[PDB]
């Protein structure tokens, strides 16, 4: 084929393989949780209807999500 | 070294020298023959070394004089040489360039891959040669035994 | 003729500011300048291959 | 030559020529003793000029 | 409202958006640099007077020998450029400059001088730049791209992942100095902070600050906010600010006000912290247990023994509570700790940190510095004092200084040279700042970073260190500083500088043959960004990190043009509007948008300044005021894009166009191409060959005209005015009187460039365009070059596409060309070479070039003339003889019955050898132009004295015909000052001209005004005399030859390669194509009307390669050209002009809006009948790049020829003569001819030359050799059982020189057989393996 | 003949290295043996037979050495355990990659017209492929009674 | 002057037609012309090896 065909294709492999990874990320299935699974705190239910299964609060939440950040 | 031991060699202070300054010269003129002898791939003499600095010295001052550069109608005439010998010259001191230089205009490459062979006889020739060995061969036995012996001799 | 999809940076990451155009249709400029970034990845990879 | 093939830079290096070694035995064995002979007796001369 | 000179064709334009900056000079980035860098310049900035300023003034060995500055000029050229381009010099310009060799006494600190010898001394000779950026270095015009390095100042780089494989990352801050000694601070894993000066070993880094007489305590109150802990009555109490405390878990209960505002064990909420702001507390006591780990910053001793008690930076405990408790410590300062925002850093270095004050830190960065070198009080501190902070060893440059300060967010433009405390300080708690979590890191791509040197700040550096390694002989010389003797020009040596400048100019991976192949491809050559070559990063080091593109290469580097292969992205194109910022930078323009209005003023953003504005975007519609018409419309802040309200934003995009380059702006239909197409549509139209009868786009871009214009091959009107003589090698405008100077009047003559060779080898021609007695307003394009048509770029010609199989012949990606494309020569394209034979000095004698040649009867030698060189004209082919020349050649050592041969035929064997220059086989062109070159030593031949006849007739006919003009204007002055006292009007023309100075009149200052203007006259008269006999004397005098050589021969071939099966072919949207049937008229394809479709496409190309757009620009060809015929028919059914008005306008107006309306109701009818015969070919349409022409428009379009609204016509065969089913595609799609021509790459070597050390072959004229026949072709023939064939692939064909012979002994016998013996490479290799210590052997057995 | 001093045009000689090596070498044993006639000091002798050790081992290697001996260019000189190794020395280069007379190449094409067992292919390709098979044949059919 | 391929082939060389450039060997000897013909002919290697 051609040397742009070639790069059609890894381009592809490339968004498909983030795309894939970041529906995975995203829960959407579980039980409910009713309570932090960190700091034992409450998850408002209004919170778990947006996301069926949120292990956790928002506030522990972002605390791993920014601890993540620097990627240790 | 060996310029220095030759002054040691032939050194005495009766007359009043200080040896430092006396073997310099041997060492400055010892290592001058080396350079001009032994540095030069194919080996010029000293009186050819001589002329070469010579006119690069004159080169300088021209290219500075005469603003632009010097022809070799004009160091002719600066330095006073048959207008030949400076063609010559100029021909002969320059260096041989590294048959390993890289000529990177391709995939990877070198000057000593473009130079061909020059002697080599074409497969056209050689097959002519044999040829035309054959063709005399049967022209000559087409002759008298008497006819090819002696044209074969002769 | 659908839209097409997000566009994702080089870094690996995917940008979240979808092409909402498609080739039929035209793409401003904000929209082919994010497409440029995975189109120029693959070839700089078909590159090295 | 020692088990190290880099010497690096850069830390990486992928596809690229990617994943590459070569095993070497019998070459570290004595790479790894003339560094730690290197240090520790003292530091030696190199070249002739120095010398 | 349009000039008379663009109505001969109006381009019609869709594209709404009313534009507001026209394009800029495209060349400016070229020209406004090597402008800076060569122009006398009263101030020390930009320019060779920063080089003189910054070696000198200069000084002796410390005993005033002193050499200073004065001034310098650029002398004239001896050879101007198109004389240095025809003889082979460089056209440089000789170099001045008039030092100062002042001297003061020997025991005189400032007394007065005692000798001053001034002079002007020569050395090198910077090359001058031609009018279009392009230097002539060795001929050959060459140009300089710019490069792209990294702005020496700070970067936080990350390097993330990979180290430490733990996955976590760290965060290496670096502050690079234009000169001077790097600073680079790192995190290990560990966290501790590290320091580290040039690249040498590590260490923690505290010690810098202590270093820098800071002691624990103020580096603990630089690095941490407070907490405090008191005793106040009970139990440690605390202060509590609510920030501190968010999301962590408590080892107390939040007691106050008698009452749990919190309980124990919960991590604080933000809640937690809203209530406890509407608590207001300033104190809540806790346990021990919470103070039990803090960190005690400030130091605490006894107030009664003054023992110490807590040391700065250690964790306290109950115990050291009670012991700093009872003799009297209320206060207890601790870190404000943190796993999140506030981490222990600068705390856990110092707990690293062995030294504690200024003395050992000194210390320890003096050994490491120097290993071994002892410590010492002022050793250290001086070492320490010029490591960074001292004006000679260390220097951020201002741009240094800017990226600095901007970097940490500082207000200041410029400021210091070096470095100080707070800066340092402000690095270390920005990394700091990094690594907790607020900011970010600056990734290597983005353009706050990347600052473009170009040719005069390049070319300046050069000098830089030319002006360097002279100082040294210099310094040298006046060790032994003479007073009175040695001038300020016998220290100077010329060819140290000179050699180096021309080193850059001609030797560099930036100094690089042009592309000349087409105007396009010039002007996006000159204008280039590369990262590579010397200072920039190379290939391997570098590294994807800047393959890439970043969200900041918007409007400053073209996305979409990038050659792919080897080194994509290091090779961006600068974009159309953008510039090179003050210090160095890119920048581009927006609109400055006031509250809710977008004013007109234009405003340079440079890289690092984009970010802190939010910037609108070019498709925003606003309606007529500066208002935006919503209240949201789409914008970019930092890299990321989103709606914005109407009243945020700062600044409009300028045009749509500016973040693509000119290469991929010429192309149609940009918006509906993936990018990848689009880049090899814009990558193969820089490639376009300059075809024959260059057509014009039939759907083009709108900037097709700048970029003609703006290139230097059409010659635009320097005046305007009235066309007196046009004529097939010149135009002779007469300037207006609005524009015509008093003084010495006359007319402007524009001496066209006609044939000559171009660097790629085509042919470079210009035609006129403008026919006699026309007008001509100023800026317009008179004379087409290659590939412009009356001043529009047209790379390619438009011809009859259509998409549809067709029996295969287009399989892959081929195209299938009828041959009324190759009847007609619109393909024909012209090839033009400089075939060289010159005349050597061997030792045993001279070669001539004597036509009387051996062993080459008249049959050959018919051509040649009398001094063998072939006559201007000859019609030669593949073989003929172009030069005659015979070598000397002794020692004939002829052979056996070759000898007998001889005997019987009495044929001497001459000792003369032929060696003649014979065409190339495979060409057959015209031999248009011969030129002889001769050492000043050989007497000229026959024909070398024509040519300098002729040329010299050329000459003194040129020189004449100005020297006319020139005393006319002098004729015109002295009339106008004859008008003034004694003007008599129309009895002084009666009497021959030269009868007016001879003329009387009153004896006022008129009189003297004839005196001196009769001194101008005769001096005009005997000034151009000379200068005839200047011309006559650079043609009659010597050449300068190589060493060795008597006399070159050019003969210049004109080859005309027409089209055919390997020609590749391709469209502007990067759709290739190997041309592979050239098929009669009557096979192909054709409409119900009876035209015959020309290239029959592939349409299985289009739906695989999203580039649609190349199917929209057929359907709007095909409507443009309906346009075209509609036009043809009303003008060859010759109506009236009314009846092309109404239509005209029609075509013109057409519906949506646009930015376009023409009115023809001005045109006078000669003009719309003018008009009219330039559109009949085709309406040309055209398309703003991301402001297209809108699929609703097409089909409105062609309504208005006849043409099938939906695009597609039936097709019937050409053969069978019946209708293919389902309608296909039709249209005019432009196509270019990629010069990848078959006839350059076709080769076949049956047995040529061969190598001198591996005999291998190695032909030259086409690699006249065989294919590499590598390894891997190797792998293949062991695959199969092929063991013959490899054999003779690499051992009888390839190498070993007794079996080749016997090879071709034995064919030429038919005999196939292989007497294979040895290689010749293997035994190369014995010997080699063998010449070191290794006996190789051959068991024998 | 391995390392040869080829005549370029102009009098410029363009030789290869390990004429510059021998060189050294031979100058390095030469000054040796001059040095011992006179018996100089041993500092003196010690520094030439290092000189001559340095010489030596970079006419093998021109590496291991430490520091290689760079020619008049700034590039390192090549040496004989250098003209076997790499990429472009003999193995690789010269014993798997070989130039090959009696080929040819073009751009390539389409060509439906054929079956699958034959390539198309041009006339002057072929005969400038098949010279010598021409050749014979011509010598066959007497159609050229020499050669020539 | 293109070397006119088959089209069959191309999949098996990989190679489109844009451009792309192969080159013609010959064999000389007689047994490389038996297996240039019994074992590397066009219509013998119709099955991929792998
Ligand atoms: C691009 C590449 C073709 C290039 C030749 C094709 C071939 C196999 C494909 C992946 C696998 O199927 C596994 C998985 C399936 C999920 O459904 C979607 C995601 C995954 C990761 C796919 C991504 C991508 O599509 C791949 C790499
Ligand atoms: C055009 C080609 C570069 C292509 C990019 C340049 C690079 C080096 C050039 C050779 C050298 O001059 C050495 C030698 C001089 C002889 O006298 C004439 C033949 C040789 C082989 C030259 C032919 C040609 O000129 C060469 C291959
Ligand atoms: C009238 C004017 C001077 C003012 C009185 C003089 C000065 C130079 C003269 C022209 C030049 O020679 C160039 C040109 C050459 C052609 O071959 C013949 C025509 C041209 C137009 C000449 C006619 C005329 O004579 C000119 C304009
Ligand atoms: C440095 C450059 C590499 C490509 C850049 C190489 C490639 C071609 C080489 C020249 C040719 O041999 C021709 C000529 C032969 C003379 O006799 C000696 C000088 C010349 C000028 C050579 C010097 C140098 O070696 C050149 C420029
Ligand atoms: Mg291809
Ligand atoms: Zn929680």
């Amino acid at each position: 084929s051609d040397e742009a065909d070639e790069a059609y294709s890894v381009t592809e492999q490339l968004t498909m393989t983030g795309i894939n990874r970041i529906r995975q990320k995203i829960n959407a299935h579980g039980i409910p949780v009713y309570l932090c699974e960190a700091c034992g705190n409450p998850i408002p239910e209004a919170r778990r209807k947006i996301f069926p299964g949120v292990t956790l609060c928002v506030e522990c939440q972002a605390y791993q999500e920014r601890q993540r950040k620097h990627y240790a | 070294n060996i310029g220095l031991m030759k002054a040691v060699d032939k050194f005495e202070y009766r007359r009043g020298y200080k040896f430092s300054t006396y073997a310099t010269w041997w060492i400055r003129q010892a290592i001058t023959r080396s350079i001009a002898d032994q540095a030069r791939t194919i080996r010029i003499p000293v009186h050819m070394i001589e002329t070469i600095n010579k006119l690069n010295r004159i080169s300088r001052q021209m290219l500075q004089e005469m603003g632009r550069e010097p022809t070799p109608e004009e160091l002719a005439e600066r330095m006073l040489m048959p207008e030949d010998k400076i063609r010559k010259v100029l021909k002969i001191a320059k260096e041989p360039i590294s048959m390993e230089t890289p000529i990177g205009d391709d995939e990877d490459s070198h000057l000593g891959d473009f130079i061909e062979d020059t002697t080599l006889e074409l497969p056209l020739d050689s097959a002519t040669t044999e040829s035309l060995r054959a063709a005399t061969h049967d022209v000559l036995a087409g002759l008298t035994a008497r006819e090819a012996k002696v044209l074969r001799m002769r | 003729a659908g839209m097409r999809g997000l566009m994702a940076k080089p870094d690996g990451s995917i940008i979240e500011t979808p092409i909402t155009a498609n080739f039929r249709e035209g793409l401003n400029v904000l929209q082919y300048f994010i497409s440029t970034h995975g189109a120029r990845k693959g070839l700089a990879d078909t590159a090295l291959k | 030559d020692m088990g190290i093939q880099v010497m690096e830079e850069a830390p990486d290096a992928d596809d690229l020529m990617l994943a590459e070694n070569t095993a070497d035995e019998d070459a570290a064995e004595a790479a790894a003793q003339v560094l730690s002979s290197v240090e520790s007796e003292i530091g030696r001369t190199t070249d002739p000029v120095r010398m | 409202v349009y000039s008379y000179t663009e109505k001969k064709r109006i381009r019609k334009d869709f594209g709404k958006r009313p534009q507001v900056l026209d394009v800029p000079y495209l060349l400016s980035i070229q020209l406004d640099s090597f402008q800076k860098f060569i122009e006398q310049d009263p101030e020390g900035q930009y320019g060779l007077e920063a080089a003189f300023r910054s070696v000198f003034p200069i000084q002796s060995y410390s005993g005033n020998s002193e050499l200073q500055y004065v001034s310098y000029r650029l002398g004239e050229p001896v050879f101007d450029v198109q004389e240095c381009q025809i003889r082979g010099v460089t056209y440089s310009a000789p170099l001045r400059v008039k030092l100062r060799l002042v001297i003061y006494e020997r025991e005189a600190p400032e007394g007065t001088v005692k000798d001053i010898k001034e002079q002007e001394v020569y050395m090198g000779e910077i090359p001058l730049m031609t009018d279009n950026g392009t230097f002539v270095i060795n001929g050959t015009e060459r140009v300089i791209v710019s490069q792209l390095h990294r702005s020496p100042g700070v970067f936080f780089d990350s390097d993330k992942g990979k180290t430490h494989s733990s996955g976590k990352v760290l965060y290496n801050a670096r502050i690079i100095p234009y000169r001077g000694s790097w600073l680079d601070f790192e995190f290990d894993p560990k966290d501790n902070l590290f320091v580290r000066i040039d690249r040498r070993r590590k260490l923690p880094a505290t010690i810098i600050l202590r270093a820098l007489n800071y002691t624990t305590e103020q580096i603990l109150d630089l690095f941490f906010e407070k907490v405090i802990f008191e005793i106040r009555d009970n139990k440690l109490q605390m202060e509590l600010v609510p920030e501190r405390l968010r999301g962590e878990t408590a080892s107390f209960d939040i007691e106050a006000n008698g009452k749990v505002y919190v309980e124990k064990g919960r991590r604080i909420t933000a809640r937690h912290i809203r209530q406890l702001e509407k608590d207001d507390v300033k104190l809540i006591e806790v346990p021990v247990e919470y103070i039990a780990g803090k960190v005690v910053a400030k130091d605490y001793i006894d107030e009664s023994t003054g023992e110490l008690i807590c040391a700065a930076n250690m964790e306290l405990s109950l115990d050291l509570l009670a012991k700093l408790s009872q003799s009297g410590h209320k206060r207890i300062e601790t870190l404000f700790t943190n796993d999140l925002d506030h981490g222990p850093y600068i705390s856990e270095t110092l707990r690293v940190d062995p030294t504690n004050d200024r003395l050992s830190a000194l210390v320890e960065i003096y050994r490491m510095m120097r290993p071994g070198e002892p410590p010492t009080r002022e050793a250290a501190e001086s070492l320490f004092e010029n490591l960074f902070f001292s004006e000679d060893r260390y220097d951020l440059s201002a741009v240094g200084r800017m990226k600095f300060n901007r970097s940490l967010l500082r207000e200041e433009i410029e400021g210091s040279g070096i470095l100080s405390k707070d800066d340092i300080i402000d690095v270390m708690k920005k990394l700091i700042d990094i690594r907790n979590g607020k900011g970010e890191v600056d990734d290597i791509d983005h353009l706050g970073n990347r600052r473009i040197r170009s040719v005069g700040e390049m070319a300046e550096n050069q000098f830089r260190v030319g002006l360097v390694r002279v100082e040294r002989a210099v310094k040298e010389r006046l060790s032994l500083g003479d007073l009175d003797t040695l001038m300020p020009q016998d220290m100077i040596n010329a060819k140290p500088i000179s050699a180096a400048v021309k080193e850059f100019f001609g030797s560099s991976q930036l100094s690089q043959f042009m592309d000349q192949n087409n105007p396009l491809s010039e002007i996006t050559h000159k204008r280039r960004i590369s990262a590579l070559g010397p200072g920039g990063l190379t290939r391997e080091r570098a590294g994807f990190e800047v393959r890439d593109v970043h969200p900041t290469h918007y409007g400053r580097v073209c996305p979409i043009e990038t050659p792919e292969g080897p080194n994509i992205g290091l090779i961006n194109s600068l974009s159309v509007y953008a510039q090179t910022n003050e210090y160095g930078f890119l920048e581009t323009p927006y609109r400055k948008v006031t509250d809710g209005v977008v004013t007109d003023e234009i405003h340079y953003l440079s890289a690092i300044e984009e970010g802190n504005y939010v910037i609108a975007q070019a498709n925003s519609n606003l309606d007529e005021e500066g208002h935006f018409v919503e209240d949201l419309v789409t914008c970019r802040s930092k890299g990321e894009s989103s709606l914005f309200s109407r009243d945020q934003v700062d600044y409009m995009d300028v045009s749509t166009q500016q973040v693509v380059s000119v290469g991929a702006s010429l192309i149609p239909f940009l918006e509906h191409d993936d990018a990848n197409r689009a880049l090899m549509g814009a990558n193969m139209q820089r490639q376009a060959v300059p075809t024959l009868r260059a057509d014009k786009p039939l759907v083009g871009t709108g900037m097709e005209r700048a970029v003609a214009v703006d290139s230097g091959v059409t010659a635009v009107a320097k005046r305007g005015g009235v066309v007196q003589y046009v004529d097939a090698s010149r135009i002779v405008i007469k300037v207006n009187e609005d524009e015509m100077y008093p003084g010495e009047a006359g007319i402007d003559i524009y001496n066209l460039t006609k044939y000559t060779r171009s660097n790629q080898n085509t042919c470079i021609n210009q035609m006129p365009c403008v026919s006699l007695g026309e007008p001509v307003e100023r800026g317009d394009v008179l004379a087409d070059g290659p590939s412009t048509d009356l001043g529009e770029l047209a790379l390619g010609q438009n011809m009859r596409v259509a998409f549809m199989p067709w029996n295969g012949y287009n399989f892959e990606d081929s195209i299938l060309v009828s041959e009324r494309v190759v009847q007609e020569d619109r393909f024909t394209t012209i090839h033009i070479q400089e075939l060289a034979c010159v005349s050597r000095d061997t030792k045993l004698g001279p070669e001539e070039i004597t036509a009387d040649i051996p062993n080459v009867g008249e049959a050959a030698l018919s051509k040649l003339d009398e001094s063998g060189i072939v006559y201007i004209g000859a019609e030669v082919t593949g073989g003929d003889i172009l030069v005659g020349k015979v070598t000397p050649k002794g020692e004939t050592q002829l052979t056996p019955e070759e000898k007998l041969l001889r005997a019987i035929f009495g044929e001497k064997a001459s000792d003369v050898k032929d060696s003649s220059l014979r065409v190339p086989n495979g060409v057959s062109g015209t031999v248009i132009d011969v030129q002889v070159f001769t050492r000043d030593g050989v007497e000229k031949d026959k024909r070398a004295l024509e040519i300098e006849e002729m040329q010299l007739k050329q000459a003194k006919k040129d020189l004449s015909e100005e020297l006319q003009i020139l005393e006319a204007g002098l004729f015109s002055r002295i009339r106008a000052v004859l008008v003034a006292g004694g003007v008599e009007a129309e009895k002084l023309d009666k009497l021959p001209r030269d009868r007016w100075l001879e003329l009387g009149l009153t004896d006022e200052e008129k009189q003297n005004q004839l005196e001196q203007l009769a001194e101008q006259y005769d001096e005009l008269k005997h000034e151009f005399e000379k200068k005839l006999e200047a011309k006559r004397r650079k043609i009659t005098q010597g050449d300068d030859l190589a060493p060795g050589v008597l006399k070159i021969v050019k003969v210049y071939l004109a080859v005309k390669r027409r089209i055919q099966p390997g020609d590749k072919m391709a469209g502007r949207h990067g759709n290739k194509g190997v041309i592979s049937k050239i098929n009669p008229i009557e096979d192909m394809p054709y409409d119900e009307n009876g035209t015959p479709v020309d290239i029959v496409l592939n349409p299985l190309g289009v739906p695989s390669r999203m580039n649609i757009g190349q199917i929209l620009e057929t359907h709007l060809g095909m409507a443009a050209k309906g346009i075209g015929d509609k036009i043809n028919a009303m003008l060859k059914q010759q109506q009236e002009v009314a009846k092309l008005r109404e239509f005209i306008q029609r075509a013109y107006d057409l519906g949506a809006d646009v930015r376009q309306k023409v009115d023809l109701s001005t045109f006078s009818d000669e003009e719309v009948m003018r008009l009219a015969e330039n559109l009949r070919k085709g309406m040309p349409i055209a398309t703003p790049v991301f402001d297209g022409a809108k699929e609703a428009e097409i089909k409105e379009l062609l309504k208005l020829g006849d043409l099938p609204t939906s695009g597609q016509i039936r097709l019937y065969d050409g053969r069978t003569g019946e209708q293919f089913e389902r309608p296909v595609t039709v249209g005019y799609m432009y196509m270019l001819k990629l010069n990848h021509l078959v006839d350059d790459k076709m080769h076949a070597r049956s047995t040529g030359s061969y190598s001198l050390v591996t005999q291998q072959p190695l032909g030259g004229k086409a690699q006249f050799g065989g294919q590499r026949f590598g390894e891997m072709e190797v792998w293949a023939l062991e695959a199969y059982g092929a063991a013959y064939t490899l054999q003779e692939m690499l051992t009888v064909k390839s190498d070993d020189v007794n079996g080749r012979t016997k090879m071709y002994k034995n064919i030429v016998d038919g005999n196939h057989q292989m007497e294979p013996g040895m290689p010749e490479s293997f035994n190369v290799l014995l010997k080699e393996i063998r010449s070191l210590g290794i006996n190789i052997e051959l068991e024998d057995e | 003949d391995l390392r040869p001093l080829v005549p370029l045009d102009g009098g410029r000689f363009a030789t290869s290295d390990l004429n510059d090596l021998y060189r050294r070498v031979i100058n390095r044993n030469n000054r040796l043996k001059r040095l011992l006639d006179l018996a100089a000091p041993d500092i003196i002798v010690r520094n030439e037979k290092r000189m001559l050790q340095e010489a030596v081992d970079a006419l093998l290697d021109n590496g291991r050495r430490g520091r290689a001996i760079t020619g008049s260019n700034k590039r390192p000189l090549k040496s004989l355990a250098d003209m076997i190794k790499g990429k472009q020395g003999r193995f690789r280069q010269n014993l798997l990659g070989k130039r090959v007379d009696y080929s040819g190449r073009s751009v390539i094409t389409v060509g439906p017209y054929l079956r699958l067992h034959q390539c198309g292919l041009p006339k002057k390709m072929a005969l400038e492929l098949f010279k010598p098979f021409i050749y014979g044949k011509l010598e066959l059919r007497g159609l050229a009674t020499t050669i020539k | 002057k293109a070397i006119q391929l088959h089209p069959l082939v191309c999949a098996a060389y990989n190679a489109d037609f844009d451009g792309d450039q192969m080159a013609v060997h010959v064999p000389l000897t007689l047994e490389a012309q038996l297996e240039a013909r019994a074992l590397m002919m066009s219509t013998n290697n119709i099955l991929s090896p792998a």
